[PDB]
RNA sequence: CUCGA
């Protein structure tokens, strides 16, 4: 029920704040998942026990933070408070 | 979005550019990638785009008064060497474009990027944390363009005509597209009142009910409206399903619409709708005929006819002073009161002389910017000017800036102008210092609990009831009722509860109480929150920026400090009164208080003043000693008459202010208790800030007052 | 910056200094205007920063007496009769009489028309008084203002705030490549320019024997010759270009005191601080939103607001502990391609264009072996002078126009321990850019937000597109009606006018001098301050504006004309105020004010990045900005700002490494500045200790 | 002069009779130069047919209500004005529409004479009540753009005939916007965005082609003077 | 006429008052 | 004492601190800002600080 | 009410200015065509202009030549007014050698075959007894306004002085429309375009270049998808 | 020191 979110407003911040309790918690979720994704892209050619790769299909040259944020929007992650 | 120069981003993302260059084998090693970036080889500009993609950056403009002085943006590479800023955030940054500079910071860690993307993005910070009203809204040219196309012109071309004689109804269009074509040919004016069949705009909830009602209006359902093509163009910008508004878009109207959109609709919708409003407003401000010309600054027609009749009363006092009938110091007040009525009568002579085609009037009456007093000095008369002493000069500035000041008129204007600049510098200094004090006293005040669950609230005067039966809205509803949370169920005359306890008093939820006959509420306050260290969210209420219950962890103390310190820049009581209150000094007014409720003992003379109270119950007489230079406050006596000047025999309650002034908070504490002194501080400070046109929510002040009374002293170890 | 800046600077009156007072000892009373400053110090021209009121400019007719007080001239009034006798009075001398305002109606003989006249009286009291009471009267209306202030047309219609801004920004004008005198002047431009001394006036009358771009020789009447040398492309103190050009030609008769060659911001001997631009006062698609400015790329194409700037670069070759620094073209590990533009000495050659970072002077300094990194020593083994060449700083670029070399070997006396010194002069030709700051004479300032193509600009009826678009909203708030008037007269001066002389002189122009009833296009005029064009006369002149070459009158008697949107073609629905306004290029250009830093120097003691663009420093994240962060709750951003991005000695290095590696950002360490705090608190005999959760002091 | 290559036109279909067109990238600032021309050519220079005037039986000087029908005269005129029609005869053509008894009147209940063709037989016109009867005559002409009803004052005879605004243009609503696109290094090039909503008489592709052809001939009038230089 | 002393361009003034003393 | 010494009367606060032999429990915004620890507010509080994100068992074929 | 394909006729005002009348045009359409043609004319008309210069005794712009009254910067500004046309579409060199005393004008330039100066009377410099001026002028063909080609981007060495190139030969374009709004079936616009050039090309040639430009451009819409 | 928002 809105115009197509362009650039950095996607995923919509309004839907992101429903899978989470508060603005602040979302930050840690996204950042730590982004760190896991970066370790995946740096440990893809070497080693096992590599952190879980991009769950969703990554756009070409997409920032890890963006991929983790979309994962959050797609209810593909858990948490441990 | 924000636009930064290519060179700026190349230096900022230098290591990122080196990484990507050595990756795509544009450089042999990273060491050579660095030399490439430093020599600015053409490869980087195609690589840099990959690096900056969706990587947010922070923009800061000093002075950083409140948190919206720093916002996050998606960076866009631009040619040139200046930073491109969005026109709506100007208000937040208080940033004009006359040489202002901004700083850019690059968040590095994934966590920094997340914080900027979520917490600090400009689209997620539209509302003012101090008041809850929107900031990134149409403000200047935008509001002018919207006010333009949303105006109803009676005699405009293409107007709707009623069916009469040989022709039926002229000016009745089948589709807004048809009206557009008619305006293109030049038959219809955008601002003419017409009848249009709409098929993609929800009709007002007033008419939707009688036309549909049984089923909500559906996209595709048609209906006739009596608006202007311009108002239709306007209603297409705000989201589908928003009830059509057939109003003239003054600034207040637009702020109201955006406030309702922020309440009801989600964030992103407001973010995009306000951008659409910006585009429309600029397009039409360009084509609104708004221009300044010497001719459009109309001087009053009877201007000389108006001015000699205060040069009179200036001359009157000269011989009531020549024969000695007026003192030299009373003459000044007389002549001041003479010319001050001049300026008002001239304002009245100006409002009617100014036509509505005048562009200055279209600038001011549309709420764009400026008062009518500025237009009085511009087109009427500058009036009485003050010297560096303080009192108004017995001689006015008769000339207007359109007529041409005299030599001496300019010279005497400069006194005030220069001291204005000087004391404004000093005022900003004192304001900033008060600000840092407030910050440090409340820095460690965070929202640590969800609900302390504590009866203690406070009674908010929702509205007053007139003797005839009508309810008068209290002026403090905005700052004392909104964003609160209930402390007592709302009860009308019937047993029905209007609002349940714990519900955020929003706009419609206030209208509920008001239409129910209930005039008092008990609301949860941070004053009352009984938490060991922090404060509970329930007592705090709605986060003014988020529009929802404050999240656990938000540093509300700094937010309160900043919200109070940002407006300090504009003051005159005065700002020293705010300091007197926050430092718990022995005030200037030093007004006494009734230590025991009882009967008043007015024993007034002329040598001195002595007042005693006979306790209404037991007790002994309490004696005071005051100078006859003070005056008794008209206390709302038991007679129900607010104008009851305190005379003997009145029944005053304990802790009642006796004579006018400013009561000593220290005695208020040891008389009425911590609750009452906190309430006193809050609304005594709020008087200063409201008597200057500044709307701070009581929440923020309470946050500070809470810290003032956290400690107690030791009588016996 | 420009001749007027220098003149004003020489006519400054400072309150600060030894024997005067400290800035911390200056109340709101020392700074505000005093009634005795009339005709002596200007109440307008004064900084608006922390030095407001402490620094005035001397009034125009003011002089100093041998005792030190500032005298001003007054005309003696004998018996209600104005005399040409002029006497100079001090402040206390003036207070012992009563003087009349300059603009009092006077008879052609000298008697006052009205019995009552405005009069200033002791203690700064203004009131009317009988004509038989006037002792003296003012010399000129502009007696109270400064040189700069008197250069504001229609000053009597501007508010003191915008007027102060205008008089202060005239001193920030940048000398343009070519200078145009303003259409609308005030009379002060001539004497301002001449007295400023940056022009060339003939000392004695004669004729011009031989004139060159280099010098001008004057053959006097008696037989002597004097040659004035022009100062060509000289670097001003503030990087503006001082360049004098001859005005007269060969074999021209010239009188004594005439300007034979004018310098920067001058045209035929008048102060030309800016250009006459065709202005349209309308909003335009938000690009001029509150005080931003829109310009026609014509001003870029025809170098209308182009200005020259000259930077001085300097390097020396000293004696070091391990030898002596030598300036040499032979630099270690430098390609022959970067050294291509250098002469045999390692000095850049004249005429070479240089970007930021290029080599200008090749200096290598010998470094000792005990100062090498283990990785540096290995890289030296796996493969003694280091590079200290003079490179071009970031953001600089231009043609190398001059070199100066001083060698202790070649007699040149240098400071002890210096063997060679080279100064390189680089000149840049800065066109007007997005973000450069323009301003008028009424404190109407702004930056360039968009430079549109000449076809996009809203153009007049005859196709001539405007040059600059000023937003309307930022006009009636500021109370600078001057520009409005200035604009209208502007147009009148560009087109000219012809008043209807037939059937007598119209009733509005009765007070105009006969020289003003007819004017050719591009005519020069003066609006003397507190005198000059009255609104009525301006209305009339707008009524009698000349038609264009096609016989059409483009502007209405209101002063507005009909414009066409160059982007869509449709004409704009309403008439717009069109005119000519004098706009100055202020010395606040993005080419100078842009800056950015990834990494760079760090202060030794605090280990925090340096400050200033010139040292390649970073921006300061102050206390208030930290409150902003804490407000948002961006904890990690705050930490990252105050640790890895600043003075975390090991954290910043690991961040750089992690960026070039693509790894994640590491965990911030401790700020070295806090270690410094601890050591200082110890230096004050305070035993500070950091305890762990167990209670043991940790080091 | 030389070349300025790779300007491409792409279409995005929103509905069966609505499309967006992107022209990209154009030399600065050609997007603005041609965008307004194309919009005006679409809304004003596409041949179409539409109703010029009508005449309802029983309405001579009241033009207020028709007995037996729920809609008044103006609402009848409004729903008839949206009727889409095409004509192959250049001269005015007369249609009739008659229906008696309760029920609903549609555009399919119209009888088109030879040469004309109705493209929306399902459009609602009126709801007929019990014993309700509606008889109306419709004058159809060929034109372009939108010509108001007042100039059609002569098409209504002084005998019940009512002129109506004529929507001759087959396109209904056109808008456009221009963004900046950087092809190689400079970010000056313009990207033109057309938004065209038309009637089911023609598709957006053919409508845009017609506007392009008319404009090509128009500027060919200037090209036929000398024939010098400009790229491809 | 304005500033008729050195040999400067004839800038015409709207001056109503006469200058008894030059700057 | 660190939060107070950084506000006003630096000397007058440090003398009192050294006399009373005060310990600063490094648990305050100003203080953690001074020493560079995460502020106990917003994203720094313990509720949000220590959190492990794990993907739901749903995974793609590769 | 139907079509009748319009006509374009030319009226000559001066040797470098013409008015063009286009009629009949759809109502409202006149202003758009005036503006479309104006925007193409003012920005995209092929012309020739000086790319670079080279004076013997000079190395950069910020100097003086002995014996000439104007410095190098003023000479370059005086040269910016040079109107020239070229047939080569490749770089071509003009020469100027002149000894003082006298005045150097644009007619003292010797243009190679293919280029031509249209205002030989333009003042360039004033030479005294000791004045000597030797100058090379590199002229290229282009359209619009291209800033001076850098020497770091070009292969030109130090002696070459680049200059801004104002290729556009058109000077001033305006338009007016006469509308026929007689409340009847026939409304129509008549467009009057006004084109003034700088003797480099005639107004008709400029309008023809604009016409070819726009025909080629609008041909993109005719091709389907 | 002088200056810009």
């Amino acid at each position: 029920g809105y115009d197509t979110p362009l650039g950095i407003t996607n995923p919509p911040i309004d839907e992101l704040l429903d899978r989470v309790s508060s603005k602040y918690a979302l930050v840690i979720y996204a950042a730590k998942r982004a760190r896991q994704i970066n370790d995946y892209y740096n440990q893809l050619g070497e080693g096992i026990l590599e952190y879980v790769g991009p769950l969703v299909e990554p756009g070409l040259q997409e920032k890890p933070l963006s991929i983790a944020l979309r994962e959050i929007h797609a209810d593909l992650l858990e948490h441990t408070e | 979005q924000c636009g930064l120069p290519k060179l700026m981003a190349l230096e900022l993302f230098k290591p990122f550019v080196m990484k990507r260059l050595v990756d795509l084998n544009h450089a042999q090693n990273i060491k050579s990638a660095k030399r490439m970036v430093e020599r600015q080889r053409p490869q980087v500009w195609d690589v840099l785009e990959e690096v900056i993609a969706e990587h947010p950056v922070l923009l800061n403009r000093a002075p950083t008064l409140h948190r919206l002085g720093i916002q996050a943006f998606e960076p866009m590479l631009v040619e040139g060497k200046a930073i491109q800023l969005h026109p709506l955030v100007c208000e937040a940054f208080n940033a004009d474009f006359d040489g202002d500079q901004m700083a850019v910071h690059l968040p590095l860690s994934a966590e920094a990027q997340a914080e900027a993307r979520i917490l600090m993005l400009s689209s997620n910070n539209i509302l003012s944390p101090a008041s809850g009203r929107p900031l990134a809204m149409p403000r200047l040219d935008m509001v002018t363009g919207l006010y333009y196309l949303t105006t109803e012109v009676p005699g405009d071309t293409g107007e709707y005509q009623p069916a009469s004689g040989d022709h039926p109804e002229t000016g009745v269009y089948s589709s807004p597209a048809e009206a557009i074509m008619a305006a293109d040919r030049g038959v219809l004016s955008v601002r003419a009142k017409i009848k249009v069949r709409l098929t993609q705009l929800r009709p007002p909830v007033e008419i939707e009910a009688e036309l549909f009602g049984h089923s909500g209006w559906q996209p595709g359902d048609a209906w006739m409206a009596e608006t202007t093509l311009g108002r239709v163009m306007f209603n297409e910008l705000l989201p589908l399903g928003y009830p059509f508004v057939n109003k003239q878009m003054h600034k207040k109207v637009q702020a109201a619409i955006i406030n309702d959109l922020a309440e009801r609709y989600p964030m992103i919708v407001v973010a995009q709708t306000v951008d659409k409003l910006k585009d429309a407003g600029f397009y039409w401000a360009t084509r609104s005929g708004v221009t300044v010309s010497m001719a459009d600054v109309l001087v009053p027609p009877r201007k000389k006819e108006i001015l000699d009749h205060y040069e009179e009363r200036a001359d009157k006092v000269e011989k009531q002073f020549q024969r000695g009938a007026l003192n030299h110091d009373e003459r000044n007040e007389a002549l001041v009161e003479i010319w001050k009525e001049a300026t008002d009568e001239v304002g009245q002579a100006l409002r009617e002389h100014y036509p509505d085609d005048n562009p200055i009037i279209t600038i001011v009456d549309s709420g764009a910017t400026g008062n009518f007093t500025q237009t009085r000095t511009l087109a009427g008369m500058k009036g009485l000017v003050t010297n560096p002493k303080g009192e108004f000069i017995p001689r006015p500035v008769k000339s207007s800036f359109r007529e041409g000041l005299t030599v001496l008129e300019y010279f005497i204007n400069t006194h005030g102008a220069r001291k204005g600049l000087a004391d404004t510098a000093l005022r900003t200094a004192d304001s900033g210092y008060l600000t840092r004090r407030l910050v440090d006293v409340s820095q460690d005040v965070i929202v640590r609990e969800h609900d302390c669950q504590t009866e203690r609230g406070i009674v908010v005067e929702l509205a007053e009831r007139a003797p005839d039966g009508t309810l008068i809205r209290d002026p403090y509803i905005e700052t004392s009722a909104y964003a609160r949370t209930l402390g007592t169920d709302a009860v009308d005359e019937a047993g029905n509860v209007i609002v349940e306890r714990g519900q955020d008093l929003g706009d419609p939820e206030i209208d509920a109480l008001l239409a129910a006959g209930i005039t008092q509420v008990k609301v949860r306050s941070v004053l009352t929150c009984a938490t060991s260290t922090g404060v509970c969210a329930t007592c705090y209420g709605r986060s003014m920026a988020t529009g929802k219950l404050v999240d656990i962890g938000e540093a509300v103390g700094i937010v309160a400090a900043q919200s109070i310190g940002e407006p300090g820049t504009q003051l005159t009581g005065g700002l020293p009164r705010v300091q007197e209150l926050f430092e718990a000094r022995v005030p200037r007014g030093k007004a006494p208080i009734a230590d025991v409720t009882g009967r008043v003992r007015l024993e007034d003379g002329e040598r001195f003043y002595k007042i005693t109270i006979v306790p209404d119950d037991g007790g002994e007489e309490v004696v005071y000693d005051k100078i006859s230079k003070r005056q008794r406050l008209r206390v709302f006596k038991h007679e129900d008459g607010s104008e009851r000047v305190l005379s003997d025999g009145d029944h005053v309650e304990v802790g009642q202010q006796l004579m006018e002034g400013s009561a000593d908070p220290h005695e208020v504490l040891r008389v009425q208790g911590p609750r009452e002194v906190q309430i006193h501080l809050v609304r005594e400070v709020q008087e200063v800030y409201r008597a200057q046109g500044v709307s701070i929510h009581d929440k923020h002040i309470e946050v500070i007052v809470r810290q003032m009374l956290r400690r107690v002293t030791i009588i016996d170890s | 910056n420009n001749p007027l800046s220098g003149l004003t600077h020489k006519r400054r009156l400072s309150a600060l200094g030894p024997g005067g007072l400290s800035r911390e000892r200056a109340g709101l009373e020392v700074r505000d205007v005093h009634p005795s400053h009339y005709g002596r110090m200007c109440p307008i021209e004064t900084p608006e920063g922390p030095n407001i009121g402490l620094i005035g400019s001397l009034s125009v007719y003011a002089r100093v007496n041998p005792f030190g007080f500032i005298e001003t001239p007054y005309r003696k009034v004998v018996d209600g009769v104005v005399s040409d006798e002029i006497v100079y009075l001090t402040a206390d001398e003036e207070d012992r009489h009563v003087v009349a305002q300059a603009n009092s109606p006077i008879d052609a003989d000298g008697r006052f028309v009205e019995p009552r006249v405005l009069v200033r009286r002791k203690a700064g009291e203004v009131e009317y008084v009988p004509s038989s009471e006037v002792d003296y009267m003012d010399v000129s209306p502009r007696q109270m203002v400064s040189v700069a202030t008197a250069m504001i047309p229609f000053l009597e219609h501007d508010d003191a705030n915008r007027a102060l801004m205008g008089a202060n920004m005239q001193r920030q004008a940048v000398p343009l490549v070519r200078s145009e005198a303003p259409l609308v002047g005030t009379g002060m431009e001539l004497r301002a320019a001449i007295d400023a001394g940056d022009v060339v006036v003939a000392e004695e009358s004669g004729v011009i024997e031989e004139v060159s771009a280099d010098y001008i020789t004057v053959m006097h009447d008696n037989g002597t010759r004097r040659t004035y040398r022009m100062r060509k492309f000289a670097r001003s103190n503030h990087g503006t270009c001082a360049n004098q050009c001859p005005i007269v030609d060969a074999g021209d008769r010239v009188e004594a005191g005439q300007v034979i060659a004018d310098g920067p911001c001058t045209d035929d001997g008048e102060m030309a601080l800016g250009k006459n631009l065709l202005v349209a006062i309308m909003p335009w698609e938000g690009h001029n939103y509150e005080d931003a400015i829109i310009l026609s790329n014509r001003l870029v194409e025809e170098d209308v607001l182009t200005s020259i700037h000259i930077e001085e670069h300097e390097i020396d070759a000293r004696d070091t502990k391990l030898g002596a620094e030598e300036i040499t073209r032979d630099i270690p590990n430098i390609s022959d391609e970067v050294l291509a533009d250098l002469d045999e000495r390692g000095i850049v050659r004249i005429g070479a264009e240089v970007r930021d970072g290029d080599i200008l002077v090749g200096k290598v300094t010998p470094k000792g072996e005990t100062e090498l990194t283990p990785e540096e020593r290995l890289l030296r083994a796996i493969f003694e002078v280091r590079d200290t060449s003079l490179k071009v700083p970031h953001g600089e670029s231009g043609k190398v126009i001059g070199i100066r070399v001083f060698s202790r070997e070649d007699e040149d006396e240098l400071p002890a321990g210096v063997n060679e010194l080279v100064r390189v002069y680089v000149a840049q030709k800065r066109k007007i850019s997005d973000g450069d700051k323009l301003a008028g004479r009424h404190g109407n300032k702004g930056v360039i937000g968009k430079i549109l193509p000449v076809e996009d600009m809203p153009f007049l009826a005859d196709g001539t597109p405007v040059d600059i678009i000023l937003n309307t909203h930022g006009v009636p708030r500021r109370m600078n009606i001057g520009q409005i008037l200035e604009t209208h007269l502007g147009w009148c001066a560009h087109s000219g006018w012809k008043v209807d002389a037939a059937k007598g002189v119209p009733d509005w122009a009765a007070r105009l001098p006969d020289e003003l009833l007819e004017a050719q296009p591009n005519a020069i005029v003066s609006t003397p301050v507190f005198d000059g064009a009255q609104e009525a006369e301006l209305q009339g002149l707008l009524s009698c504006t000349l038609p264009n070459r096609d016989g059409d009158v483009l502007v209405d008697a209101d002063g507005k004309a009909m414009l066409f949107d160059g982007r869509s073609g449709e004409p704009f629905p309403y008439p717009v105020t069109v005119g000519y306004m004098y706009i100055m290029k202020l010395h606040h250009l993005v080419d100078d004010k842009i800056h950015a830093r990834s990494t760079g120097p760090y202060s030794m003691i605090t280990q925090q990045p340096l400050g200033g663009k010139a040292q390649f420093g970073g921006q300061r994240f102050g206390e208030m900005e930290c409150w902003a962060m804490q407000a948002y709750g961006a904890a990690y951003t705050l930490q990252e700002l105050l640790t890895i991005k600043s003075d975390d000695t090991v954290g910043r290095v690991k961040v750089y490494e992690a960026i070039v590696k693509g790894e994640n950002i590491p965990e911030p360490g401790i700020p070295e500045s806090f270690k410094v705090l601890l050591k200082e608190l110890q230096s004050l005999c305070l035993n500070v200790e950091v305890l762990s959760s167990d209670g043991a002091a940790i080091e | 002069m030389l070349i300025s290559q790779r300007p491409t036109l792409s279409e995005d279909v929103l509905t069966d009779n609505r499309s967006q067109f992107v022209i990209e990238p154009l030399e600065p600032g050609f997007g603005y130069t041609l965008g307004n021309s194309l919009r005006r050519t679409l809304l004003s220079s596409i041949p179409g047919a539409a109703v010029t005037s009508i005449r309802i039986d029983g309405v001579l000087h009241e033009f207020t209500t028709v007995p037996g029908v729920k809609e008044d005269v103006t609402e009848i005129i409004l729903n008839l004005k949206s009727l889409v029609v095409s004509s192959e005869e250049d001269e005015p053509v007369t249609m009739y529409l008659r229906k008696q008894g309760p029920g609903e009147v549609t555009a399919g209940d119209i009888v088109p004479p030879a040469g004309v063709t109705v493209h929306n037989p399902g459009m609602h016109i009126a709801t007929l009540n019990d014993k309700g009867k509606l008889e109306v005559e419709l004058v159809v002409e060929r034109g372009r753009g939108y010509v108001p009803a007042v100039q059609n004052r002569a098409s209504g005879a002084e005998i019940g005939r009512i002129p109506v605004d004529s929507i001759y243009s087959p396109v209904l609503k056109v808008t456009y916007k221009v963004d900046a696109t950087r092809v190689e290094q400079r970010t000056d090039f313009d990207k033109l965005i057309l938004d065209v909503e038309t009637k089911n008489s023609i598709s957006p592709r053919d409508a845009l082609a017609s506007a392009g052809k008319t404009l090509v001939e128009l500027f060919g009038l200037a090209r036929e003077l000398n024939v010098e230089a400009e790229g491809i | 006429s304005n500033n008729s002393v050195p040999g400067a361009p004839n800038r015409v003034s709207f001056a109503k008052l006469r200058e008894p003393l030059e700057v | 004492w660190l939060s107070a010494a950084s506000f006003q009367e630096t000397t007058r606060v440090l003398t009192d601190a050294a006399i009373n032999c005060r310990s600063d429990k490094l648990n305050g915004l100003k203080e953690n800002v001074i020493i560079g620890k995460l502020i106990p507010a917003g994203t720094g509080i313990n509720r949000y600080r220590n959190i492990a994100v794990q993907p739901t068992e749903e995974a793609r074929a590769a």
